[PDB]
């Protein structure tokens, strides 16, 4: 579960902000939030590697708490 | 010298003889070879001023024309306490230069 | 500079290779053993608080480059004088000094 | 030395020569292919391990070599 | 003849430091004792790497050096930039001709400004405490990782009066398993009684903060 | 004296820019090469029309026939075969060694 997939985001959101968003729940050890080079903008889906299982199990619940720019965010195991 | 890794210092127990430097070596430090800030006078061991050698250059061995000093940085690091700083072997560079000129000239 | 002002000159850190009449060799005494650089720092160098503050030429008002000089190089060359005291070191009646 | 030039500064002439060799050889290298480093050295941007070469003469001589050509056709 | 890692880890007073290769040591007990002593800095990590130190593809794209701010206050960079931008336009004829007829007073900054840059505006840079060894990726991995119960100003996005919106659900769903000892108000922390914050106020009243022996 | 790798690269690019009648301009780019050496290096070895391939059967037959015809005259022979005179020469010697066995 150490990693989660996160959908439905707005490009003003940032990886550093994202790390602080999910570390509100529990620390994101490895952050991945693609920067698309071609048009220089984000599609808004994320992958998160944690310390161990602990971060992963919480992950799905952490999704409900999240609400970026008046919108929700998908979090599921991976 | 610091530029020649194969040169070798005497390092015996230094005495009351003052080491000197030839015109070519005037104003430089015997250890680290610098031109600035002279701190202490160089003393050489008894054997190194034996006889005819009394008063030759410490660093190269030519007729000495002034006194040799250690610089300030070698004093602070106490490099001035290691022994007689007379160089006891000519090394590869000096020998090669001789044979090269002699071949040509 | 003139001959009495040469004690006010600064020295180069490395010793001169022509030893005679030098001011910075060990034998001359101007290169002294166990110098503390912090104590001799303000000697013959600019010090805005100290005694040698940034001066300008008395004639042209442009800044001199030597501590304790009252005349800039060009004005001292042209009038024939010592840059520090202003005594003349050259008789320039027959010399059309050229700044070029 | 103003009216007719006297002498020549061979060190600065050698600096100029290095610039002219650089301009000449650089005009035949497309801008993606070469990356210029902070110190003036050059890396090959084709080859996946980015070898870094000291002059543009060496970069051109590298681009002739067979390792570069094999790495080129994959890209 | 030699320890495996488990026996070594139990035999240390502190088993977090032991690595795969410490058992290969000629005296492994002393090695793990020294690795767990205070204030000693570890061996640089690239001792086992096959690639040479700092010779890595990311290091190709390093940007130029930037001057400090108190030096850019002098205007040296604009002057010398303009100067060398003229000097690439000149031919060898013109350069060798102004070397016989020079041009005075060109690039001069007044001395008082240069003195003030060094004796008034100097600022100490960011320094690093002992044991903080540089390694190759260091300046990119310097983001670090901010703990729950501590929020950033920007996380403004919530726009909520000051408790957390998520908590109204953490009490519902439970305390997260990943954190065994975490404490948040309303679940197991005072918004019992709430006298914890009063302690800090009373102590903060108690302290004198006047540094001894400073300049007047 | 002898031709390095990087010198050949400079020489090819400089001929591609300045053409084949300005060897004094091309000599200024190289170190310790004169104009005549630059020209000689180009026509001997660096010119693209020089063919550095293996010899066909036809090309060898013309070589042996023309070397019988006009002996030792390799500059006259060489454009008829379309190799460099030095190339023609060493390949002739190769075949003569081969026929000795
Ligand atoms: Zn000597
Ligand atoms: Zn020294
Ligand atoms: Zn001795
Ligand atoms: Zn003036
Ligand atoms: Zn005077
Ligand atoms: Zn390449």
């Amino acid at each position: 579960d150490a990693t989660v997939y996160v959908g439905g985001l707005d490009e003003k959101v940032s990886e550093p902000l994202l790390w602080e968003l999910f570390l509100q729940a529990g620390p994101v050890v490895n952050t991945h939030m693609p920067k698309d080079r071609v048009t220089g903008q984000h599609q808004g889906y994320g992958f998160v590697e944690f310390l161990s299982e602990e971060d992963a199990d919480y992950a799905i619940k952490i999704m409900n708490m999240i609400k970026l720019y008046g919108k929700p965010i998908r979090v599921n195991k991976a | 010298a610091k530029h020649h890794p194969d040169l070798i210092f005497c390092r015996k127990q230094a005495g009351v003889a003052i080491g000197r430097l030839c015109e070519k070596c005037d104003g430089k430090c015997v250890i680290c070879d610098s031109y600035v800030r002279p701190c202490t006078l160089v003393r050489i061991c008894d054997e190194c001023n034996y006889g005819s050698y009394q008063g030759r250059c410490v660093i190269c061995g030519g007729p000495g024309v002034s006194d040799a000093y250690y610089c300030k940085e070698c004093t602070i690091q106490e490099k001035d306490r290691d022994g007689c700083p007379k160089i006891v072997n000519l090394g590869s560079s000096k020998t090669d230069l001789f044979y090269e000129r002699k071949k040509y000239g | 500079v003139c001959e009495k002002c040469e004690k006010k000159l600064g020295t180069v850190i490395t010793p001169d290779t022509w030893k005679d009449g030098a001011r910075n060799t060990t034998e001359s005494g101007g290169r002294k053993l166990n110098e503390n650089k912090a104590l001799t720092s303000k000697k013959a160098r600019f010090d805005p608080y100290g005694k040698n503050k940034f001066s300008t030429c008395r004639i042209c008002k442009s800044s001199v480059h030597q501590p304790g000089s009252h005349y800039c190089q060009g004005c001292a060359y042209k009038k024939g004088i010592c840059a520090m005291c202003g005594k003349k070191v050259l008789d320039t009646k027959n010399y059309k000094q050229t700044s070029v | 030395m103003s009216f007719k030039r006297e002498g020549d500064d061979w060190s600065q002439l050698n600096v100029l020569k290095k610039r002219r060799v650089g301009d000449l050889l650089a005009s035949y290298i497309p801008e993606d292919e070469a990356l210029m480093l902070r110190d003036g050295r050059f890396a090959c941007a084709i080859c996946p391990h980015r070898p870094v070469l000291d002059t543009l003469a060496m970069l051109t001589a590298h681009r002739a070599g067979k390792k570069h050509l094999s790495s080129l056709q994959l890209f | 003849n030699r320890f495996t890692v488990a026996e070594l880890k139990q035999l240390v007073a502190r088993p977090d430091v032991v690595e795969m290769h410490d058992v290969t040591a000629q005296d492994p007990k002393l090695l793990v004792h020294l690795k767990a002593t205070r204030n000693s800095v570890p061996v640089p990590r690239h001792w086992c790497f096959k690639r040479k130190y700092l010779q890595g593809k990311r290091g190709i794209e390093k940007p130029p050096f930037e001057l400090p701010d108190f030096i850019k206050r002098t205007g040296i960079q604009e002057m010398r930039e303009a100067l060398q931008e003229k000097e690439e336009q000149k031919t060898m004829k013109s350069k060798m001709r102004e070397k016989v007829r020079p041009k005075m007073g060109k690039i001069d900054i007044d001395y008082q400004k240069l003195h003030d840059a060094f004796f008034k505006w100097q600022t100490k840079p960011k320094l690093t405490i002992h044991g903080d060894l540089y390694y190759e990726g260091k300046e990119f991995e310097t983001r670090l990782k901010k703990k729950p119960g501590d929020l950033s100003d920007e996380l403004i996005s919530l726009g909520m009066p000051v408790p957390p919106p998520w908590l109204i659900a953490m009490q519902r769903y439970g305390p997260p398993p990943s954190y065994p000892n975490l404490k948040i108000p309303g679940l197991n922390s005072p918004i019992g009684t709430n006298a914890a914050e009063f302690q800090t106020k009373t102590e903060e009243e108690e302290i004198d903060r006047t540094p001894w022996g400073e300049l007047e | 004296g002898v031709w390095r790798n990087t010198e050949d690269e400079i020489l090819k690019a400089a001929v591609m820019k300045y053409g084949k009648n300005q060897w004094s301009r091309i000599a200024s780019l190289l170190h310790r090469k004169s104009a005549k050496q630059c020209k000689a290096r180009w026509y001997e070895w660096l010119d693209p029309s020089i063919k550095k391939t293996e010899w066909s059967r036809e090309e060898e037959e013309k070589l042996l026939h023309l070397a019988k015809l006009m002996p030792t005259q390799w500059r006259t022979i060489a454009p008829i075969i379309g190799r460099t005179a030095a190339q023609c020469l060493e390949h002739y010697e190769f075949l003569l060694d081969k026929a000795a066995q």
